[PDB]
């Protein structure tokens, strides 16, 4: 469905900013 | 229409499959010529670990014609407009400004995709190039205070992050 694909785009990009921080401190 | 059915294809299949360090899609499934994509810097790179947004707006005749594509935060880079606009020639058919790239560098065509711009604009941000002069200052400031540039490349990275 258009809504649920559409939450999940939102939460991958919420995550990739998560992680792109992980990587940068930790490195 | 085409560029609709072809937009959703290729939405489909970097949802599928999705590239290393890049989100990427419709902002809205009722305009799909409308995305948002989210770019990450490369690490070992100028700007690595760096969170890009950027607008892609697609032409009525995609995928006959690129879309043009815009970062939506703060960048410093010779190939970036002050606007934001990116200038890669992956965005350009062979025809309009075809010396103003390497002759080297893929131009736009049907057998490109939103993948391979994307991909694109992450080699970009990883070799910044003075000779497309998209950025004036940013351009002389690769070539002649290159520190300057790196100082400013880290401040860049550590604002996108919030950090």
């Amino acid at each position: 469905s258009a809504d649920e694909r559409q939450r999940m785009l939102v939460q991958r990009k919420d995550e990739l900013l998560q992680q792109a921080r992980k990587r940068f401190l930790n490195k | 229409g085409t560029a609709l059915k072809r937009l959703m294809a290729e939405y489909k299949q970097l949802t599928l499959n999705p590239p290393e360090g890049i989100v990427a899609g419709p902002m809205n499934e009722e305009n799909f010529f409308e995305w948002e994509a989210l770019i990450m810097g490369p690490e070992d790179t100028c700007f690595e670990f760096g969170v890009f947004p950027a607008i892609l707006s697609f032409p009525l005749d995609y995928p006959l014609s690129p879309p043009k594509m815009r970062f939506t935060s703060e960048m410093f880079h010779p190939n970036i407009y002050p606007d934001g606009r990116v200038s890669i020639s992956i965005l350009h058919a062979p025809g309009d400004d075809p010396m103003g790239y390497e002759s080297s560098a893929e131009r736009w065509s049907p057998v490109q995709s939103v993948e391979k711009i994307l991909l694109s604009v992450v080699s970009m941000l990883a070799e910044p190039n003075d000779e497309s002069g998209a950025n004036v200052d940013a351009s002389k400031m690769w070539r002649d205070d290159r520190e300057q540039f790196y100082k400013i490349a880290k401040q860049i990275v550590q604002k996108s992050l919030g950090l």
